[PDB]
């Protein structure tokens, strides 16, 4: 029913941010055929894991999954264990957790706490891989948020220049409430998705790891920006538009005034 | 073979579309059923099933109708509910058959439900008429008389919305407000929604509300009725005040708390650097 | 705030101005000898030549890389450590902010004003940078008036000279009568 699955996937657009999770489990109930395309579509919350051999909460992926268990990357096993042996290299145990050591640093510096996750897998051409970020609000604290981040990247190393083709993909899933005595309790939530290609020089100077790092921090500061900047003031610009503090009397006295004037300039020509 | 034999009974249908239905965002109203339609594949359970979600959704928005013969609209609201799927017109003194699906008003009939509370309503509509034309660009009110356990009431139901669908937005402001005059004082009960979807390129939904209290000294009809209006002026200027300050708060705290610009050095992070840095830092910082 | 940033990076080269009558020396290097690089990183990158500026009193400074380093600052807030979106930013949002229907219009009519946009080669950056930041298939043409420092006052002259301004303004027995709301009023 690919009719249904377009109808369940636009009207999960306009349902509320924080109900996906049981909104997306009673429409894969009533299509259940179409329970793959509709999981993989739609954005879902990141759910965290406690792995007990390192010691480290990581966060899940669709890539570390292999059948119903997931790999954790700091520990390289799957919960829970299997003997498939799905680990593309040895060198790529050593650049993911390399990668996870510097992008949780980063998160220490922005974020400050929360949970990063660095999943990378071979490919013929080049590696590719996707990093998770999560940040959740203190709970005692009078302000509740919620921080989702996805980076998907896609490295196509070049057979002489050393110039790799790096593609990525950034879905943010933003929460925000303010439960200040003069507004009363304010919900804003939002989801944007956006996309980059670079063709940057790849060296022992500048390493995969470093031309990757300053593309993911790159998309959050244009997506934190433009959302902050754009969709938020658009929201506000609305609110004003419904209701005004100012007579519409007053105002028209002005517009008058306005309006005099800009006759009064094309009349000057 | 995927299990199909598990269907969800029509009772969970009608529960799960009916969900969808009430809960559609202003202006996409039409759009959520369409879509539950599809995904039901029933067209006979659905239209039986969820017809209570159409009163409710269309109750809870406040939904204008225009009568036949009669120059400003009326609001769809619980307080004008006769039954029948009639609602009274307490302006027009009639009252009319509503289609919820359609959105219509026909079989227009007289009712006069006011009783001895007409002076009290005629003069909080007119004050409150003169307010909303101020205030609203295009806003719409309809003050009901009550008598609630022996108590008398003024209810009055305040709507106004823009929706742009061509533009991607829709946005609805709500405000309900009940006065219960019980001499020599009166209880104020309000509450103030606001509901604006904005989807060029993304998705972002601002849901807030806000309940208000207050009192006042009862005297006669148009005293009490130009302090009811100044109370809903000043409340409800506070707060659309408060959600601009919220805006300009969000930006400094709570969004910047989440996810900082820069990091407390003020510096982008040298991704170089840290890669040799992370060894030295550890050792020296220990 | 680009001077500043001149005299902090002219002072790692090895050219004290510590008094606040030399800062004025700094700001005429600037505008005699300061031009914005097409491709920062290759400039930032290559060894530039040593381009020497005769002071004041006689003696000559080698200003070198800091004539195309320092005017960054204002597409790179954070080379001061300022956390705020580049001048390339902040003309495409505010266009991008307005509707749907005059947004090819505002892209379509950019005009350039105030006295920092004099730089040598500023257009030529500002151009490319809007065209990244813009949306795709947009017709990005931005005109530069000759007298860009004196349009603020021509258009001053202007508004002064018509009659409608009679009206417009609040006379002082308005101000002693209402106050400080008179000016609010009549104030666009």
């Amino acid at each position: 029913s690919d009719q249904q699955l377009d109808c369940a996937l636009d009207l999960m657009r306009r349902l509320p941010p924080q109900q996906i999770e049981k909104n997306l489990s009673d429409l894969i109930d009533l299509v259940p055929s179409l329970c793959e395309d509709l999981l993989s579509s739609v954005d879902q919350p990141l759910k965290i894991a406690r792995d007990k051999v390192v010691g480290k909460d990581y966060l899940l992926c669709d890539y570390n999954r292999d059948g119903d268990s997931y790999r954790s990357p700091w520990s390289n096993k799957y919960d829970p264990p299997l003997e498939d042996g799905a680990m593309p290299s040895a060198r790529l145990r050593k650049l993911e957790v390399e990668a996870n050591n510097a992008f949780d640093q980063y998160r220490d510096l922005y974020f400050e706490g929360g949970v990063s996750s660095v999943y990378l897998w071979d490919l013929d051409h080049g590696f590719a891989g996707v990093i998770l970020i999560k940040k959740a609000g203190d709970g005692s604290k009078k302000i509740k948020g919620c921080w989702d981040s996805i980076h998907v990247v896609e490295v196509q190393e070049k057979s002489s220049g050393r110039t790799a083709h790096y593609k990525l993909t950034s879905t943010v899933m933003l929460w925000l409430q303010t439960n200040k005595s003069g507004s009363g309790t304010m919900n804003l939530g939002g989801s944007l998705t956006r996309q980059m290609e670079k063709d940057e020089t790849v060296s022992d100077c500048s390493p995969h790891i470093a031309n990757i790092g300053r593309l993911v921090e790159d998309m959050e500061n244009k997506i934190r920006s433009t959302l902050n900047e754009i969709y938020f003031g658009k929201t506000k610009d609305i609110v004003n538009g419904l209701r005004s503090v100012q007579t519409f009397a007053d105002k028209s006295k002005q517009e008058a005034l306005k309006n005099d004037l800009v006759e009064a300039l094309k009349r000057k020509q | 073979m995927a299990d199909f034999d598990d269907r969800v009974s029509d009772e969970e249908k009608v529960r799960i579309a009916a969900k969808f239905i009430t809960h559609a965002p202003p202006g996409e109203f039409n759009e959520v059923f369409n879509d539950v339609r599809l995904l039901l594949n029933n067209d006979n359970l659905l239209r039986e099933g969820a017809a209570h979600a159409f009163a409710q959704y269309n109750m809870d928005q406040f939904t204008p109708v225009k009568i036949e013969g009669y120059e400003d609209q009326v609001l769809i609201t619980e307080h004008g509910d006769l039954g029948n799927s009639r609602f009274l017109d307490p302006r027009n003194k009639i009252s009319f058959k509503f289609d919820h699906l359609r959105k219509e008003a026909s079989d227009p009939q007289p009712e006069e439900a006011d009783g001895g509370l007409k002076s009290w309503r005629e003069s909080c509509d007119s004050a409150l008429r003169a307010y909303v034309k101020d205030h609203y660009s295009n806003g719409f009110c309809t003050v009901y008389a009550k008598t609630i356990d022996g108590q008398q009431t003024i209810i009055a139901c305040i709507e106004s919305h823009q929706f742009q669908p061509k533009n991607f937005w829709n946005g609805r402001w709500r405000s309900e407000w009940k006065f219960t005059i019980t001499p020599p004082t009166a209880q104020v009960v309000g509450v103030l929604k606001i509901q604006v979807h904005y989807y060029e390129d993304g998705n972002v939904q601002l849901v807030s509300h806000k309940d208000v209290q207050d009192s006042l000294t009862v005297s006669n009809e148009a005293q009490t009725a130009k302090e009811f209006i100044k109370i809903i002026e000043n409340a409800e200027n506070e707060y659309q005040t408060a959600i601009s300050e919220n805006y300009q708060t969000m930006s400094d705290t709570t969004f910047k708390a989440l996810r900082r610009q820069l990091p407390v050095t003020r510096t982008k992070i040298d991704w170089n650097k840290i890669l040799s840095y992370k060894i030295g830092k550890e050792m020296q910082n220990a | 705030d680009v001077s500043r940033f001149l005299r902090l990076y002219l002072r790692k080269e090895g050219y004290d101005f510590h008094s606040s009558s030399e800062f004025e020396i700094v700001k005429a290097i600037k505008e005699r000898a300061c031009y914005l690089s097409i491709n920062p990183q290759k400039d930032e990158t290559l060894e530039t030549e040593k381009a020497q500026y005769y002071l004041p009193d006689g003696s000559t400074i080698e200003i070198g890389p800091s004539r195309f380093r320092a005017p960054e600052l204002l597409f790179r807030p954070d080379l001061i450590g300022e956390e705020s979106e580049g001048i390339h930013e902040v003309l495409v949002f505010a266009i991008q902010k307005s509707d749907m229907d005059l947004r090819r219009t505002l892209f379509s009519n950019i005009v350039l004003s105030g006295g920092s946009t004099l730089f040598k080669g500023f257009g030529d950056r500002l151009l490319s940078e809007v065209k990244k930041l813009a949306p795709k298939d947009v017709k990005i043409r931005i005109s530069a008036p000759q007298e860009r420092l004196y349009s603020t006052w021509i258009g001053g002259s202007i508004l002064a000279s018509l009659d409608t301004f009679k009206k417009m303004w609040v006379s002082k027995k308005e101000y002693e009568e209402d106050g400080a709301r008179s000016i609010h009023r009549k104030t666009f």
